[PDB]
Protein backbone atom coordinates (compact mmCIF):
# COMPACT_ATOMS: atom_id res chain seq x y z
CA UNK A 1 0.00 0.00 0.00
CA UNK A 2 1.12 3.42 -0.49
CA UNK A 3 -0.55 6.47 1.55
CA UNK A 4 -2.16 9.85 -0.52
CA UNK A 5 -0.21 12.63 -2.00
CA UNK A 6 -0.78 14.46 1.32
CA UNK A 7 0.22 11.68 3.76
CA UNK A 8 3.29 10.88 2.53
CA UNK A 9 5.36 8.65 4.44
CA UNK A 10 8.34 9.01 5.66
CA UNK A 11 10.91 6.18 6.03
CA UNK A 12 14.35 5.74 8.01
CA UNK A 13 17.47 4.21 6.28
CA UNK A 14 20.32 4.02 8.76
CA UNK A 15 23.83 1.68 9.03
CA UNK A 16 23.28 -0.71 6.15
CA UNK A 17 25.13 -1.40 2.67
CA UNK A 18 23.07 0.11 -0.32
CA UNK A 19 23.10 -1.71 -3.50
CA UNK A 20 21.54 0.67 -6.45
CA UNK A 21 21.79 -2.37 -8.98
CA UNK A 22 18.48 -3.96 -7.96
CA UNK A 23 16.59 -1.23 -8.20
CA UNK A 24 17.81 -0.55 -11.94
CA UNK A 25 15.97 -4.04 -12.81
CA UNK A 26 12.61 -3.49 -13.14
CA UNK A 27 11.95 -2.02 -16.10
CA UNK A 28 9.06 0.43 -15.72
CA UNK A 29 11.57 2.88 -14.21
CA UNK A 30 11.09 5.07 -17.43
CA UNK A 31 11.42 8.24 -15.19
CA UNK A 32 14.83 8.27 -13.67
CA UNK A 33 16.65 11.36 -13.02
CA UNK A 34 18.68 12.98 -10.72
CA UNK A 35 20.31 16.50 -9.75
CA UNK A 36 22.73 16.34 -7.32
CA UNK A 37 24.77 13.35 -8.31
CA UNK A 38 25.33 11.48 -11.88
CA UNK A 39 22.29 8.28 -11.45
CA UNK A 40 25.46 6.08 -12.86
CA UNK A 41 28.12 6.66 -10.13
CA UNK A 42 25.59 5.48 -6.74
CA UNK A 43 27.77 2.76 -5.97
CA UNK A 44 31.16 4.47 -5.03
CA UNK A 45 29.55 7.27 -2.24
CA UNK A 46 28.31 7.40 1.10
CA UNK A 47 26.00 9.34 3.01
CA UNK A 48 24.48 10.24 6.17
CA UNK A 49 20.87 10.25 6.85
CA UNK B 1 34.88 14.20 -10.84
CA UNK B 2 33.03 11.53 -8.27
CA UNK B 3 29.66 12.73 -8.51
CA UNK B 4 28.74 14.10 -11.47
CA UNK B 5 28.93 12.79 -15.10
CA UNK B 6 31.40 14.12 -17.87
CA UNK B 7 28.05 15.24 -20.20
CA UNK B 8 27.88 18.10 -17.31
CA UNK B 9 30.57 18.26 -15.21
CA UNK B 10 32.43 20.40 -17.89
CA UNK B 11 29.78 23.00 -17.55
CA UNK B 12 30.53 22.82 -13.96
CA UNK B 13 34.42 22.88 -13.71
CA UNK B 14 34.76 25.21 -16.43
CA UNK B 15 33.01 28.01 -14.84
CA UNK B 16 35.77 27.76 -11.46
CA UNK B 17 38.57 27.01 -13.80
CA UNK B 18 38.18 30.70 -15.43
CA UNK B 19 37.76 31.93 -11.97
CA UNK B 20 40.58 30.86 -10.70
CA UNK B 21 42.46 31.63 -13.68
CA UNK B 22 41.36 35.18 -13.54
CA UNK B 23 42.52 36.26 -9.92
CA UNK B 24 46.39 35.10 -11.06
CA UNK B 25 45.68 37.76 -14.03
CA UNK B 26 44.70 40.10 -11.55
CA UNK B 27 47.54 39.56 -8.92
CA UNK B 28 50.86 39.81 -12.12
CA UNK B 29 48.64 43.34 -13.02
CA UNK B 30 48.89 44.39 -9.18
CA UNK B 31 52.60 43.64 -9.12
CA UNK B 32 53.38 45.33 -12.61
CA UNK B 33 52.36 48.96 -11.08
CA UNK B 34 54.14 48.23 -7.93
CA UNK B 35 57.53 47.74 -10.10
CA UNK B 36 57.08 50.61 -11.99
CA UNK B 37 56.26 52.67 -8.69
CA UNK B 38 59.81 51.23 -7.21
CA UNK B 39 61.71 51.49 -10.25
CA UNK B 40 60.76 55.45 -10.27
CA UNK B 41 62.32 55.45 -6.53
CA UNK B 42 65.36 53.84 -7.54
CA UNK B 43 66.67 56.36 -10.08
CA UNK B 44 65.76 58.92 -7.78
CA UNK B 45 67.77 57.20 -5.31
CA UNK B 46 70.62 56.46 -7.52
CA UNK B 47 71.08 60.18 -8.73
CA UNK B 48 71.37 61.41 -4.83
CA UNK B 49 74.26 58.70 -4.69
Amino acid sequence: RFASVYAWNRKRISNCVADYSVLYNLAPFFTFKCYGVSPTKLNDLCFTN
Amino acid sequence: FSRLDKVEAEVQIDRLITGRLQSLQTYVTQQLIRAAEIRASANLAATKM
